């Protein structure tokens, strides 16, 4: 309903620290975005050029900085790697805008599921409370139903594999991501869990138990083997705050992109976005 | 009144006996790692990582070919 959707974008395109939308509007974004996610596959097959952002964590004003740098949709294509909500002050503005652009430019704008797009997590780490306090808890369940449909990985020109978290001991072929059943919660263990939860480790070779308490660490050995086996050049993931906004692993066979600058007003990290051009030359735009 | 493959009695024996362990790992191969981890119930992580890192061997089998001739590079 293209008139409603542009007024919504227009209004969100403004700074503040108060609501500007109705519950029914937010409900609409969640319904329509959900249907859009379910039309498109769970493993996205995207083409460059495209701009790739990592965690935002409700840092709405920084999200606007990122669209400044990259160009508002559809001046560029975007893939976000999840973690839109939690920790920041403005999760609602953050997710509502992102969902609006998904609905608006569905062939040009993409969002993956982060481990925080999960009820048992965002219950605890702020989103549920932001929902209750600015609207109500019913709007939280509406987001949950929407998040449960978020796609889980994306493959760029068949050479860059993107997911929020990392590799899985159960990720033997990429079509297994395509086959993940969508309206789902994140199970405690297994492929979907690991795609949203796993981390690269410089210290631990192979598979290690993840200190977070779910899923795994993978060493540079696992990355090397995985890229060779699946004829991929790069893994692009997020999930971890990194000082310089991006950070290479395993001879640059993987990169972590985290887009929330100065996370929680505490980390003093830079945020990054990775631009992939048509030749798959990758470059990084930094926010301090 | 049998035991499951992942009975605690068997996991302990696997900790104590390399040959027994190898035999059970033989059967653990019939399951996903997700399945196995849920069965281990957050005990015997040493068994699971040994299974994952030592007993399981990775290929060098290439199982995919990408039809894109481009190759990732990094800018200056
Ligand atoms: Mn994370
Ligand atoms: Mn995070």
């Amino acid at each position: 309903l293209d008139d409603i959707i542009t007024r919504l974008l227009e209004v969100k395109g403004k700074p503040g620290k108060q609501v500007v939308l109705t519950e029914a509007e937010i409900k609409q974004l969640c319904l329509v975005a959900k249907e859009t996610f379910l039309r498109q596959p769970n493993l996205l097959e995207l083409e460059a050029p495209i701009k790739i952002c990592g965690d935002i964590h409700g840092q709405y004003s920084d999200l606007l900085r990122l669209f400044e740098y990259g160009g508002l949709p559809p001046q560029s294509n975007y893939l976000f790697l999840g973690d839109y909500v939690d920790r920041g002050k403005q999760s609602l503005e953050t997710i509502c805008l992102l969902l609006a652009y998904k609905i608006k430019y569905p062939e040009n704008f993409f969002l993956l599921r982060g481990n925080h797009e999960c009820a048992s997590i965002n219950r605890i780490y702020g989103f549920y409370d932001e929902c209750k306090r600015r609207f109500n808890v019913r709007l939280w369940k509406i987001f949950t139903d929407c998040f449960n449909c978020l796609p889980v990985a994306a493959l760029i020109d068949e050479k860059i594999l993107c997911m929020h978290g990392g590799l899985s001991p159960d990720l033997n072929h990429l079509d297994q991501i395509r086959g993940l059943q969508r309206p789902t919660d994140v199970p405690d263990a297994g492929l979907l869990c690991d795609l949203l939860w796993s981390d690269p480790s410089k210290e631990v070779q192979g598979w290690g138990m993840n200190d977070r308490g779910v899923s795994y660490t993978f060493g540079a050995d696992k990355v090397t083997e995985f890229l060779e086996k699946h004829d991929l050049d790069l893994i692009c993931r997020a999930h971890q705050v990194v000082e310089d906004g991006y950070e290479f692993f395993a001879n640059r066979q993987l990169v972590t992109v985290f887009s929330a600058p100065n996370y929680c007003g505490e980390f003093d990290n830079a945020g990054a976005m990775m631009s992939v051009d048509e030749t798959l030359m990758c470059s990084f735009q930094i926010l301090k | 009144d049998l035991l499951g493959l992942f009975a605690k009695s068997k996991l302990k024996k696997m900790m104590k006996s390399e040959s027994f362990k190898l035999k059970r790992f033989g059967e653990w191969d019939d399951f996903t790692v997700g399945y196995i981890r849920e069965k281990l119930k957050n005990k015997y992580p040493d068994l699971l990582l040994n299974y994952l890192n030592v007993y399981k061997k990775a290929g060098n089998e290439i199982v995919r070919h990408a039809n894109n001739p481009n190759k990732v590079t990094f800018s200056n």
